[PDB]
Parts: structure tokens; C-alpha cells; sequence
């Protein structure tokens, strides 16, 4: 885990 | 007939494709450039193009009805697994028969089986991806169709690590559901024989694509002079560990 561009990418 | 339920999901997801699928591939003037004399030298703009792919997806994704009402996990499990595969579906409308290519508008952007190879790729995986993007092309696929696979595509409870696979069960079926009514109502005989089982036969072309791009892949990125050519964001969805 551990995933902050496609987390930021989705919101 | 489609229910209005039915066509509001095609019309989001028509939309949602022309907003995240340029056609005129404009941006591929700020990917690194391609290099055809190994060295590897299309590694750097197809790693670009790939990064550049994913952020489409994305942004795809993230409209496709139902999507929202996931958790952040899930949806990052989804898309982490089905990525590569929406790629590969989605290359389908730049590839042609004429000489089994990808045509992004111009020689530079006109990607062949040596390519790919010069990405660091063998015929393990690029034989097979071009008899998938052949058999893909010869179905046919109204614009409507090809939205909705990528969307079933991404929206697959049987993915590795998805916590709420009911949930996620229940968006797949109604977008299927959609799918199989839009054959029956709107894709007329003959073309129309058995493609939505056609349809559900390239999503498993696309599981075994997945496997051995991972394969490959894993094996690129091992060697830290191969992943130093590669994005952030690619080290992040495919993987890292080197
Ligand atoms: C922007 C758009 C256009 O249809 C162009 C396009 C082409 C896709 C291609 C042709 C080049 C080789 C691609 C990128 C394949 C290779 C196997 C991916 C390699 C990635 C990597 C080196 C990171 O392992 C997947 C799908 C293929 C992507 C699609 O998103």
C-alpha cells in the first residue's frame, strides 16, 4: 500500500 | 427496448471517454521523445505514454456510474489490477490492420512489434497482444460497446484484494446488463452473434495479457537502470520493487 498519486488522481 | 436508466449510463460513459480518449493525440508532444536506432531507446516514450495512459484511465474511471459509492481502497485495488488491460482496450482505436500497428497520427507516434520490443518486451507478450488487438478490431465494436467493456473491465469483483466484492458485483451487472440490452436493441444481425460472449472472451485475453505483462514487467523493473527510465506514477500502479 501506500499509493498518494493515484489517490490523488481519484479525488 | 433500453430502459432511460440504461441510456444515461452510455451517455455518461460516451462522454466520460471523450473526455479522457484525444484523438488527435496532441499530447504526445511532451512525452520524451521516441528514440529507433539493446539500449532500450523506446523504453523512456513508451514508459511516457504508458504514465500518460493511466492518468486517462483514471479519469475515467472515476465517472463511471456507480464507481463513487466504493471505498478508496477498493477503487485503488481496481484500478491498480485492470490498468494495463484498459490500456490495451483502449489502444484499440489507434490500432490498424492495414500493418498491425498502433497509429497515433504521425510516424514518430506509430508504434510496430519492434517497438514495443525496444521497451523491453518479447513475442511472450507483444504475439499475443497483436492477435488481441486484431480479434478486438474485427468485432466491430460500436463506440457504445467499447465505453462499456472498459468500464466492466474496471469494475471486476474477482480482482485481487477487493473487500466489498458484493458491492462491487452489483455495478458490474448493471453495466453488463446494459452491455447485453444494447447488443439485442441497438447492434443488428449478423455482427450481433454471440458478441457479447466474444466480448466476455477478450476480458480473459486480457487477464492473460495482464499476467504475462506483469511477468515482464517485474522483470524490466528489477534492473534500476530500466526503472530509473520509468514515471512515478508507473512505479506506483505496476510496481517497485527494485
Ligand atoms: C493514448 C492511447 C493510444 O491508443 C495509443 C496507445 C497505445 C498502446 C500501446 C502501443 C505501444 C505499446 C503498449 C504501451 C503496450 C506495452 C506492452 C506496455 C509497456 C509498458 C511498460 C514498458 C511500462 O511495461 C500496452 C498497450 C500498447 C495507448 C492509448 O491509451
Amino acid at each position: 500500500k501506500n499509493h498518494p498519486m493515484l489517490m490523488n488522481l481519484l479525488k | 427496448k433500453l430502459s432511460e436508466e440504461q441510456q444515461h449510463i452510455i451517455a455518461i460513459l460516451l462522454d466520460a471517454h471523450h473526455k479522457t480518449y484525444d484523438p488527435t493525440y496532441a499530447d504526445f508532444r511532451d512525452f520524451r521523445p521516441p528514440v529507433r536506432m539493446s539500449p532500450l531507446s523506446m523504453l523512456p516514450h513508451l514508459a511516457d505514454l504508458v504514465s500518460y495512459s493511466i492518468q486517462k484511465v483514471i479519469g475515467f474511471a472515476k465517472m463511471i456510474p456507480g464507481f463513487r459509492d466504493l471505498t478508496s481502497d477498493d477503487q485503488i485495488v481496481l484500478l491498480k489490477s485492470s490498468a494495463i488491460e484498459v490500456i490495451m482496450l483502449r489502444s484499440n482505436q489507434s490500432f490498424t490492420m492495414d500493418d498491425m500497428s498502433w497509429d497515433c497520427g504521425s510516424q514518430d507516434y506509430k508504434y510496430d512489434v519492434t517497438d514495443v520490443s525496444k521497451a523491453g518486451h518479447t513475442l511472450e507478450l507483444i504475439e499475443p497482444l497483436i492477435k488481441f488487438q486484431v480479434g478486438l478490431k474485427k468485432l466491430n465494436l460500436h463506440e457504445e460497446e467499447h465505453v462499456l467493456l472498459m468500464a466492466i473491465c474496471i469494475v471486476s469483483p474477482d480482482r485481487p484484494g477487493v473487500q466489498d466484492a458484493k458491492l462491487v458485483e452489483a455495478i458490474q451487472d448493471r453495466l453488463s446488463n446494459t452491455l447485453q440490452t444494447y447488443i439485442r436493441c441497438r447492434h443488428p444481425p449478423p455482427g450481433s452473434h454471440q458478441l457479447y460472449a466474444k466480448m466476455i472472451q477478450k476480458l480473459a485475453d486480457l487477464r492473460s495479457l495482464n499476467e504475462e505483462h506483469s511477468k515482464q514487467y517485474r522483470s524490466l523493473s528489477f534492473q534500476p537502470e530500466n526503472s530509473m527510465k520509468l514515471t512515478p506514477l508507473v512505479l506506483e500502479v505496476f510496481g517497485n520493487e527494485i
